[PDB]
Formats: C-alpha cells, sequence, structure tokens
C-alpha cells in the first residue's frame, strides 16, 4: 500500500507569512494527490486537485506544487481565515489515503504554563474512586510533558490529557491531566505529584501534595 | 503462411485502451508455442482453452486486441470484473474464449516526465457491452445543465491521461496487453494450428 | 448553488445496523462518481466506500461486507447501509462528489456531515467535584479552582461560573472519553488569592440528555483535628 507523510505536525505562523506544508508518498503517485483545509466543526473544502491545479474559487495565495513523490502547498501571504488544519490526499489508488494533517497556528512568544495540581475531593472518594487532576495554564508552545509520580514511581497507563483550542486573545493552550486510581490505591502512597517540562521553563516544575494534607 | 503474431506483439506503438487496437487474424499457420514458451510475461491467462493445447486447435478467426494499461489494472482483462477499465474502457463477455498476455513496458511506454500519449476513459454514464469500444471525446455532462463542448463546472473531459513516469511503483507502471478471441463458427476454419 | 444534506446519523450499540441518507442538488449522483468520507473524533479522514455511474462499488477494508452504498436515481440521494457497527465506526460521515483511484479531481463538495455514535454506555448525567483551590500555597497572587464532571454520557455538558458572572480566565476543557465508555471534562478558572475568603465560586453544570443540572460551589479546604 501507499503511505503519505505529511510535515509538519504543527506549524506556528503570522498574517503576512509565506507557509508551505509538504507532503511525502511511499511511491510515485504522479500528479495524482489533493490539497484539502478543515476548519474545527467543519467538513474539509477542496484547495488543490492534479498536484498543482488550483481548485475553481480558491485564492491565488494557494498554489500547489510536485509530481511523483515529492509534494508541497504553499500560502503565500496568510490571510486571517487561513489558520486551520490542511491534509494532502493521494488519488492514484484505494483507499485514497489522506496524510495525518498539518495544523497552522498563530505565532506566539513563548510562555511557560503555571502548573496546579488538585487532590481527590472527599465526595468523590466516598464512592471509591480517585482523580487527580494537573492544570498547565496559559503556556506556549503546545509541545508539554505531565509525568505523574505516586511516591516517586513514575504513572505510565492511568492518566489521561484533554488540551483547549488556541486562545483567541493570548494565543496560549491549556492542559488538563487526571490520573485515575481506585480508592484502596490512592491510600496506599502519600506523594501525588505532576512534573511539566516545557520550553519556557529552564528546569521541570513539580507541584505535589501529600495525602491527608500532611 | 505463419499468423503475424510478430506484428501484434512486437508493436512499435500500443492503442490507448478507450481506442483500443483489434487484428483480425485469419488464413494462416498459428504456431502459439512461441507464445507459451516464451519468459517474457508476467500474464498469460487462458478461458476455455488449454494454452498448451493450442497448436492442436481450429478456429474461423482469431482477433487480437491490443492496448495499455497499468498493472494494477490487467486483472480487470478477465470475464466478470469491475472497474473503470472493465467498465468504460475494454469489457471481456463472461463467456469469454481466448487468452490475455500481459508483460510491462516501463522502458518502453513510459517518460521523464509523463507522456500522455496513453489515455483511458474515466467518465461514460454506462458500463460498455463486451467488445465495445467508445472513442467518443464528447464533454461529460455531470449535471444538469449542458456542457456544449465547453469544459468547465460539472463538465469534464472524458479521458484522463496515464503520465506514466518511470519512478512510479510496479503496480502503476504501463503494461502491454494482447488479448486472443478464438472464434467458433458453422463456417470454414482458417486458422489452424501446425500440421 | 451546489449542496449535500446527510441525514440518519445518531446514537446506536454495537451490532447495530443505521442507514445514513444524502440528499444532493447542484450535480447528477447517477452520473457521478459519488463517494463517502468518515472522521472519528479528534482524528483524520478516512474514505469509506464510492459508488460509479455504471453501477460498480468499492469499499475500504475496515467497512467491507458490513457497509452498503447505493443511490436513488429519482430522489438525487445517496445512502450508507451500515451493518454490524463497532465503537470504532464512531465518526462524522461526510458524503462527497468524486473518486480517490484514478481520479485526478479529488473530492470537489462535501455535505455538513452526521455524527454516528457507536456504544453500549448507557446515557447518564455526570457527577461534579469541586478542584479546590490550594489554600495553603496561598501568596498575594493567582489562584486556581474548578470542577470535575465526571462520567457522563453522551456528550455534550454545558459549563457556566457564577451563573455567567465569572468568564475571563475560565478554560473548559475537551471532554475525554474513558475506558468505561462514559466522558469525563474539567472546567477551572483563575481568580485572586486574596478573593478565596470573599467571592463565592460556583460552576453550574448542564447536562440535557439525562436533563441534570447541578450547581457545586468550590471552596478552600478546611483542616481536621
Ligand atoms: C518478437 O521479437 C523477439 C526478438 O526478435 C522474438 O524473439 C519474438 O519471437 C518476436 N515475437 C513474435 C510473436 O514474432
Amino acid at each position: 500500500d501507499i503511505q503519505l507523510t505529511q510535515s509538519p505536525s504543527s506549524l506556528s505562523a503570522f498574517v503576512g507569512d509565506r507557509v508551505t506544508i509538504t507532503c511525502r508518498a511511499s511511491e510515485g503517485i504522479s500528479s495524482y494527490l489533493a490539497w484539502y483545509q478543515q476548519k474545527p466543526g467543519n467538513a474539509p473544502k477542496l484547495l488543490i486537485y492534479a498536484a498543482s491545479t488550483l481548485e475553481s474559487g480558491v485564492p491565488s495565495r494557494f498554489s500547489g506544487s510536485g509530481s511523483g513523490t515529492d509534494f508541497t502547498l504553499t500560502i503565500s501571504s496568510l490571510q486571517p481565515e487561513d489558520f486551520a488544519t490542511y491534509y494532502c490526499q493521494q488519488l492514484n489508488s484505494y483507499p485514497g489515503t489522506f496524510g495525518q494533517g498539518t495544523k497552522l497556528e498563530i505565532k506566539r512568544t513563548v510562555a511557560a504554563p503555571s502548573v496546579f495540581i488538585f487532590p481527590p475531593s472527599d465526595e468523590q472518594l466516598k464512592s471509591g474512586t480517585a482523580s487527580v487532576v494537573c492544570l498547565l495554564n496559559n503556556f506556549y508552545p503546545r509541545e508539554a510533558k505531565v509525568q505523574w509520580k505516586v511516591d516517586n514511581a513514575l504513572q505510565s497507563g492511568n492518566s489521561q490529557e484533554s488540551v483547549t483550542e488556541q486562545d483567541s486573545k493570548d494565543s496560549t493552550y491549556s492542559l488538563s491531566s487526571t490520573l485515575t486510581l481506585s480508592k484502596a490505591d490512592y491510600e496506599k502512597h502519600k506523594v501525588y505529584a505532576c512534573e511539566v517540562t516545557h520550553q519556557g521553563l529552564s528546569s521541570p516544575v513539580t507541584k505535589s501534595f501529600n495525602r491527608g494534607e500532611c | 503462411n505463419l499468423c503475424p503474431f510478430g506484428e501484434v506483439f512486437n508493436a512499435t506503438r500500443f492503442a490507448s485502451v478507450y481506442a483500443w487496437n483489434r487484428k483480425r487474424i485469419s488464413n494462416c499457420v498459428a504456431d502459439y508455442s512461441v507464445l507459451y514458451n516464451s519468459a517474457s510475461f508476467s500474464t498469460f491467462k487462458c478461458y476455455g482453452v488449454s494454452p498448451t493445447k493450442l497448436n492442436d486447435l481450429c478456429f474461423t478467426n482469431v482477433y487480437a486486441d491490443s492496448f495499455v494499461i497499468r498493472g494494477d489494472e490487467v486483472r480487470q482483462i478477465a470475464p466478470g470484473q469491475t472497474g473503470k477499465i472493465a467498465d468504460y474502457n475494454y469489457k471481456l463477455p463472461d463467456d469469454f474464449t481466448g487468452c490475455v498476455i500481459a508483460w510491462n513496458s516501463n522502458n518502453l511506454d513510459s517518460k521523464v516526465g509523463g507522456n500522455y500519449n496513453y489515455l483511458y476513459r474515466l467518465f461514460r454514464k454506462s458500463n460498455l457491452k463486451p467488445f465495445e469500444r467508445d472513442i467518443s471525446t464528447e464533454i461529460y455532462q455531470a449535471g444538469s445543465t449542458p456542457c456544449n463542448g465547453v469544459e468547465g463546472f460539472n463538465c469534464y473531459f472524458p479521458l484522463q491521461s496515464y503520465g506514466f513516469q518511470p519512478t512510479n511503483g510496479v503496480g502503476y507502471q504501463p503494461y502491454r496487453v494482447v488479448v486472443l478471441s478464438f472464434e467458433l463458427l458453422h463456417a470454414p476454419a482458417t486458422v489452424c494450428g501446425p500440421k | 448553488e451546489v449542496q449535500l444534506v446527510e441525514s440518519g446519523g445518531g446514537l446506536i450499540q454495537p451490532g447495530g445496523s443505521l442507514r445514513l441518507s444524502c440528499a444532493v442538488s447542484g450535480f447528477t449522483v447517477s452520473n457521478n462518481y459519488m463517494s463517502w468520507v468518515r472522521q472519528a473524533p479528534g482524528k483524520g479522514l478516512e474514505w469509506v466506500s464510492v459508488i460509479y455511474s455504471g453501477g460498480t462499488t468499492y469499499y475500504a477494508d475496515s467497512v467491507k461486507g458490513r457497509f452498503t452504498i447505493s443511490r436513488d436515481n429519482s430522489k438525487n440521494t445517496l445512502y450508507l447501509q451500515m451493518n454490524s457497527l463497532r465503537a470504532e465506526d464512531t465518526a462524522v460521515y461526510y458524503c462527497a462528489r468524486g473518486d480517490v483511484s484514478g481520479y485526478r479531481y479529488g473530492l470537489d463538495y462535501w455535505g455538513q456531515g452526521t455524527l454516528v455514535t457507536v456504544s453500549g454506555a448507557s446515557t447518564k448525567g455526570p457527577s461534579v467535584f469541586p478542584l479546590a483551590p490550594s489554600s495553603k500555597s496561598t501568596s498575594g497572587g493567582t489562584a486556581a479552582l474548578g470542577c470535575l464532571v465526571k462520567d457522563y454520557f453522551p456528550e455534550p455538558v454545558t459549563v457556566s461560573w457564577n451563573s455567567g458572572a465569572l468568564t475571563s480566565g475560565v478554560h473548559t476543557f475537551p471532554a475525554v472519553l474513558q475506558s468505561s465508555g462514559l466522558y469525563s471534562l474539567s472546567s477551572v478558572v483563575t481568580v485572586p488569592s486574596s478573593s478565596l475568603g470573599t467571592q463565592t465560586y460556583i460552576c453550574n453544570v448542564n447536562h440535557k440528555p439525562s436533563n441534570t443540572k447541578v450547581d457545586k460551589r468550590v471552596e478552600p479546604k478546611s483542616c481536621d483535628r
């Protein structure tokens, strides 16, 4: 089968910037490639077809080039309405594989997150489960690492994360991670912590608590 | 008086599949053993005939059809198949009696930048009947408003160029195909094997 | 004015059946390659199936034997019969004009989409728990507090603070689907730590599917002895 590698995963840019999105097919697919734009909550919109043909109605700033394995989508002068996810698609054979996508986000200065940790509430413990929450607030770029530690044992497989959409006013992200344990497991340990790794931090930040206000 | 198989298989140029070529082979001695004993073909499938027993058989006429398609399309040149080729370019009947012979032609039909001379019909309202050859270049009406010979919105050019480059994956490289049909009518047999 | 309108989506249990429709205007369905493409929540695009004008149909290996594309020339409508539905089939389904194999034009017109949810989870209102501000860590700066909206089905829930009077600093997170098949979400707000004793903070959670309306007061944690 044909694999399409779309790069980068995310791209940071300003209104007026020239942006290039890359797509690499595992084999020569000549000009059987399309480019789509998708905004959250919306259907994809065709931008370029047959690798370099601009779809009718699409603005001139969008252009595609390439034939064979290496393709590129160029946006010569970003407009406010171009911050969206972009996808390449091979039209050479079934199943018409789409690329992984490139989210085009607003460029901003680096902002370190403010880290907060929340123990499970007494109300939640009564029902048998403990959710421990770690908040990484208003940071930039999106790339952040959250490491949970319970009595200094690095936890893997019992946490889930969620990130907000880039903020319309300060262009930052926020992230919430939840560590879920049973009440019985929660009471077998004392030190609960989340260690945060980010470009805006000179070294990792750890917020912790001792079970029982200890 | 040997059958001119050399003219068909060794032709310097093959036809586009939409406008497939037919050569009526008649009144000649046919040595099919030059074809079976050849390490040149990737596909050699016979239907209603044994490939080694062809030299013992006699037919009213033999038809030799030839065209260029992709490697992943050769499987559509068989009875009971669907796809852009079987549906809109070259259709074999369910009771097909004959052989389908194919070989990679990347060294002859692919160009550095794209060939563009090899086409295939991409749009057709309905499937072809077996052995139907449609060579119409009429603009394809995809909507309610007439095209009137103008390419545009809901008005496509019915043919598409293959655009063969030597940097394509094997299943997307050009393949030359010769389909031999064996006709058996209540009339004299003009094409017999060596006796 | 080209328009593609899908319908038929909704909540269904694994093993069930569902038929999607797509009323079209602007081109003739019977004369075109018509495709079905789907997008799972938070994921990319996945082509499902195609029907040719001549009748030929193709499917993606993940839907083969369970899905059937078809159309009605008289109603200019395209259908997708989805049998033996699995949790993975949960996606927004789009009908689009075009094909994806030796078709250089791509998929030029797409419908708005229809969400199909395949789940055996029971509709359940969330439990709402406080994410109490750290009162011990007070420094004449910024505090964070919130609400954990746990174990609900289906989406969505709405979260407001102080009946809409508290909006700045609020971050309501996208819900995450737990292994139990229920959703969980948190809503946080950063406030001045100086206000933790004089200002009341309440999250107002609404879950229309279960008719649940919960108001939760979030207070700094008190001592024990
Ligand atoms: C085609 O040419 C090759 C090379 O001379 C020869 O071996 C082959 O027999 C020819 N084919 C026919 C059917 O004459």
